[PDB]
């Protein structure tokens, strides 16, 4: 009857914005017999204590999904792991919507790694979009991360595939270093203009101020960057007039955790209309076996169905994720931030304002060399 | 230094007899300040073993972690691997549980596991499969974690061959068992080798669905890594008596052996450490309320006793024993062979062909051939010398070739066997659809009666 539900250390309204749901939610799936609870954690910046907080309450508490909402965390940590590992010892699904890292993202490390948000990666399927923008073919991968720059790589020569073109040289190496300059000398002797960049906040910085120290942000040099190389200081050491993108309702905590709240309360009404109810053990005292119909729960979540949401249709992909989710294109026009597109399930549509290169005019550079 | 090494109940191991396993040894004991505490767990939760790291990291900073677990569950082993990267205490999982097959270790992690990885499982695998010559297979992946890295070995290996392995095309499963979409796939096996990627239960439930479907024959081999079939204590129902796996699970390498092995390891760690560093315990103080040097990339290749027990790059061993085995006709994991340094060792190299793998399961389709070598039919040549391979339009022989003139005891040569008659038994083989048996002759001639004596 009664179903509790795991809370997150951010701040103080968002319990009371799901507790909203929960009366919004059960008076729209029938007059079941139901009944919706909760359980807070305690501000702890380590997980460790955090973690051991989960498995004191929520193993016994028998939730259905803990709903992992802390991204701003002050030390460089990031990491939801031991609760997610502790909530896959029993087979149970958790939301991160903390991070974007594929290597949270594997399902080959993570069990049940199920959420709402798709990992960095997908941008890239963008700048595969962006192709189809400019009509440009030949591309150059620079990646300084290996773990998530492998599989975003691995995805990239899948969409790359498509077209049959193939990019001009791939890159990946060691983040934290700054003699990076010989590779800078390597992609200028290269007949694309693509810079296809994807690395942290910091790094990505040093790097495109070597590259500035270089003579790389002229006429014709095309950089295209994502949402870590837009934070921070790579905001301040980024030039003026770069192409970069931005999530929609991602920053928006509250509508996002809304209809977060919102999918986990069809599922488990979707759920209770399904058969075969088995609740995972109060596995803290004595239980040793694990809630063996996880994969089955993973099998009625993956297959979910939707035609409404608070930040738009959300719908699962084939690894969980969101399909083709609302994407904004910010152009940095003089150290402003000024966005100049959207994109929607299948289509970019530029603003009535325009595309300002960091070289030459409003029109698309010609940077394919005749060799 | 102080090491707290816990088990679980596997083989009801006692707690009594590792206390004297180390103490009358370390003749040299160059760190001082070395003890050991046995302790065992009546629970197999995560937070007992977070209550033992938290209160022994404090309990005056035990910088050793010995593990092992009697239970078939891996997450345990991710667990142990969070402790590591957070504790950075160098935690060695022995068997069971601890150290189960799992995906990327960390990089900043010191957990190691006493075991090979899933690519040199498949590297013996796919040895024997080449030295049995079963050049037609499949391949079934659920969504099992480790599934594309294992598929992307499997192809390269085959495209890393000699043999141009003939490779169904790998049956996956996208969700739960459903017999509307699985069972289309399952009629489109009809190869020999079948290989599963999934859980243990899963497997149950898919050696019971191949049971039911009649997809259990002769024919159909079954080859699963450790990590499906898991620990010799549990053998549930529909299993074919035959069950070939390749398991480090040994019972004879008992377990005290392995803590034995690691204890010669952390004291080869610990006098490298003393050789080249001063400050000797790195340790952090409690868990509640919040490194000099690594250990992980410390002692890679280390050799105790003469035991060859190097570290791989992903936290396994160079050189564990891999330990081939079957199903015997009594319902019991049957021990067959090993692995060398570099040899795959097979000693049943003589494939028995197990007519009866259930009750009512009879194999009348083994036809044992014997020919002699004549030229224009039987071409009788070595096989390859540095893959041990013959060419895939050719069958295998064998023959009990005598050594020495006097005595009658001899070895059984397997050699490869091209001609006409190979084609015509071949393309009977594939028109009859039997199992051709070929060995060779060794008395001599065709056929001469000497007093009622051919
Ligand atoms: C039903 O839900 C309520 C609300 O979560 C539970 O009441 C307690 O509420 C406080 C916050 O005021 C929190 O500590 C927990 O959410 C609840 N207590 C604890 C320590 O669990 C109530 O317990 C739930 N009832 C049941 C039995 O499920
Ligand atoms: C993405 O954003 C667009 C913004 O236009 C949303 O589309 C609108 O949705 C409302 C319903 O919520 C409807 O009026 C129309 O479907 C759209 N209106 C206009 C004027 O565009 C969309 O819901 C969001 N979701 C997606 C598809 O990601
Ligand atoms: C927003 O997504 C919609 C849905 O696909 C796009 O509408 C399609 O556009 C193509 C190309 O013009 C048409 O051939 C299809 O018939 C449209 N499908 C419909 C009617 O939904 C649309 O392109 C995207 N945004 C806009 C307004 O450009
Ligand atoms: C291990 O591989 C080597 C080469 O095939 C074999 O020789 C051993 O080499 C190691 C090197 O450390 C020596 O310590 C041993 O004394 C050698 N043993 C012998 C008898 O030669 C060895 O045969 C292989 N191991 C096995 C199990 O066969
Ligand atoms: C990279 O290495 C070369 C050779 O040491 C050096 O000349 C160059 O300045 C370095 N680039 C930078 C600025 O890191
Ligand atoms: C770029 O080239 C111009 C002209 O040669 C030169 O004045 C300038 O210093 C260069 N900038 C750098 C530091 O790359
Ligand atoms: C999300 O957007 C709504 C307005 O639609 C706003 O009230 C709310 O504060 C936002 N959430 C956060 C915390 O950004
Ligand atoms: C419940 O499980 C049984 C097997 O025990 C299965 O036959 C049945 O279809 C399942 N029902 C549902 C839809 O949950
Ligand atoms: C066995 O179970 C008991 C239950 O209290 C527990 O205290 C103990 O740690 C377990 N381990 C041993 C000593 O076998
Ligand atoms: C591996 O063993 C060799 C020979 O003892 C020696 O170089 C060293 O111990 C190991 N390798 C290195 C360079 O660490
Ligand atoms: C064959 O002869 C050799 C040399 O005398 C001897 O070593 C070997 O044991 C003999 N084999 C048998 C089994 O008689
Ligand atoms: C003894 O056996 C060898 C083959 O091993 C054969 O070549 C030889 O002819 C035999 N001895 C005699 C004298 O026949």
């Amino acid at each position: 009857k009664i179903v509790n539900i795991g809370a997150v250390l951010s701040t103080r309204k968002h319990e009371q914005m799901f507790r909203e749901a929960v009366n919004q939610a059960n008076k729209r799936h029938g007059s079941w017999k139901i009944q919706l609870n909760a359980t807070s954690v305690t501000h702890k910046p380590n997980a460790i204590q955090m973690a051991l907080s989960v498995c004191e309450d929520l193993i016994s508490s028998q939730v259905y999904a803990i709903l992992v909402s802390h991204p701003p965390t002050p030390n460089d940590h990031f990491t939801p792991t031991p609760v997610s590992y502790t909530a896959g010892f029993y087979r149970i699904p958790v939301l991160g919507l903390t991070t974007r890292m594929s290597i949270y993202s594997d399902k080959s490390i993570h069990l049940s790694f199920l959420r709402t948000v798709p990992p960095y990666s997908h941008q890239s399927s963008v700048w595969f979009e962006m192709m189809r923008v400019y009509n440009w073919n030949h591309i150059i991968l620079l990646v300084s991360d290996d773990h998530e720059g492998r599989a975003a790589q691995k995805r990239l020569e899948t969409l790359l595939e498509e077209r049959e073109s193939k990019a001009e040289k791939v890159l990946q190496f060691d983040p934290g270093t700054k003699n990076v300059t010989a590779l800078l000398m390597e992609a200028r002797e290269l007949e694309a203009r693509v810079i296809i960049l994807s690395a942290s906040e910091d790094d990505a910085a040093t790097v495109y101020r070597a590259a500035a120290m270089l003579n790389m942000t002229g006429s014709g040099y095309v950089w295209l960057v994502g949402e870590r190389e837009i934070s921070g200081n790579a905001l301040r050491y980024a030039p003026d007039g770069i192409i970069g993108l931005q999530l929609i309702n991602g920053k928006n905590e509250s509508a996002h955790i809304s209809d977060a709240v919102g999918v986990v309360a069809q599922a488990v009404h979707e759920l209770l209309e399904k058969e075969n109810i088995t609740d995972p053990p109060r596995g803290c005292v004595g239980n040793t076996n694990i809630w063996k119909t996880g994969p089955l729960f993973k099998r009625v979540l993956m297959s979910s169905k939707y035609a409404d949401g608070v930040t738009g249709r959300v719908e699962f992909n084939e690894d969980g994720d969101r399909k083709f989710a609302n994407y904004s294109i910010m152009n940095l026009q003089n150290r402003k931030l000024v966005q100049v597109g959207i994109y929607n399930g299948t289509h970019v549509i530029p603003n009535d304002r325009k595309i300002i290169w960091p070289g030459g005019e409003t029109e698309k550079p010609r940077g394919y060399q005749m060799s | 230094l102080n090491i707290a090494v816990l088990l679980g109940h596997s083989h009801d191991v006692t707690e009594r007899e590792l206390r004297n396993l180390w103490g009358p040894e370390q003749a040299t004991g160059l760190p001082l300040d070395v003890n050991v505490v046995a302790l065992l767990m009546n629970r197999t939760d995560p937070k007992s073993l977070i209550t033992h790291v938290c209160d022994l990291m404090s309990g005056a900073r035990i910088h050793g972690l010995v593990f092992g677990d009697d239970t078939d569950q891996e997450a345990v082993a991710q667990m142990l691997d969070f402790i590591s990267s957070q504790t950075f205490i160098p935690i060695l999982g022995i068997a069971g549980g601890a150290s189960m097959i799992m995906a990327d270790k960390d990089p900043t992690s010191t957990f190691f596991q006493f075991g090979a990885s899933i690519q040199q499982q498949a590297t013996v695998m796919l040895k024997i499969m080449q030295d049995y010559d079963w050049h037609v297979f499949s391949l079934v992946t659920t969504i099992f974690p480790g599934y594309r890295d294992f598929i992307s070995f499997i192809k390269t290996t085959v495209d890393n061959s000699f043999v141009g392995w003939d490779m169904q095309n790998v049956i996956t499963l996208d969700t739960s068992f459903e017999d509307a979409k699985t069972q289309v796939q399952l009629k489109k096996i009809h190869s020999s080798v079948i290989l599963l990627y999934c859980s243990k239960d899963e497997a149950v439930l898919i050696l019971s669905e191949a049971r039911s479907l009649g997809l259990t024959g002769y024919d159909f081999f079954w080859i699963v890594p450790s990590l499906v079939s898991g620990n010799t204590e549990l053998i549930p129902k529909e299993f074919p008596s035959g069950l070939i796996s390749v398991s480090y699970d040994d019972w004879d390498y008992s377990l005290e052996a392995r803590v034995r092995d690691g204890l010669g390891i952390l004291t080869t760690a610990a006098s490298s450490m003393l050789e080249k560093f001063s400050y000797i315990p790195e340790a952090k103080a409690s868990c509640y309320g919040q490194p000099l040097h690594t250990l992980h990339q410390f002692m890679v290749n280390v050799t105790w006793d003469g035991k060859d027990l190097s570290f791989t790059e992903e936290g396994y061993q160079v050189h564990p024993r891999l330990v081939v085995i079957v199903l015997n006709k009594d319902r019991e994991w049957e021990k067959v062979g090993k692995w060398e340094n570099q040899t795959l060792s097979l000693r049943h190299a003589v494939w028995p062909r197990y007519k009866s793998f259930s009750d009512c399961e009879p194999d009348d389709n083994h036809l044992s051939i014997v020919t002699l070598e004549e030229a224009p039919f039987v071409i009788v040549e070595d096989i390859d010398p540095l893959t041990e391979t013959c060419v895939r339009n050719t069958v295998p022989c064998r023959k009990f070739v005598k050594i020495n003139n006097s005595t009658n005891e001899g070895m059984n040569v397997k050699k490869c066997c091209k001609g006409f008659c190979i084609d015509i038994l071949k393309k009977l083989s594939r028109t009859v659809k039997f199992t051709y048996d070929l060995y060779l002759v060794t008395n001599g001639k065709h056929g001469k009666k000497v007093n009622n004596v051919w």
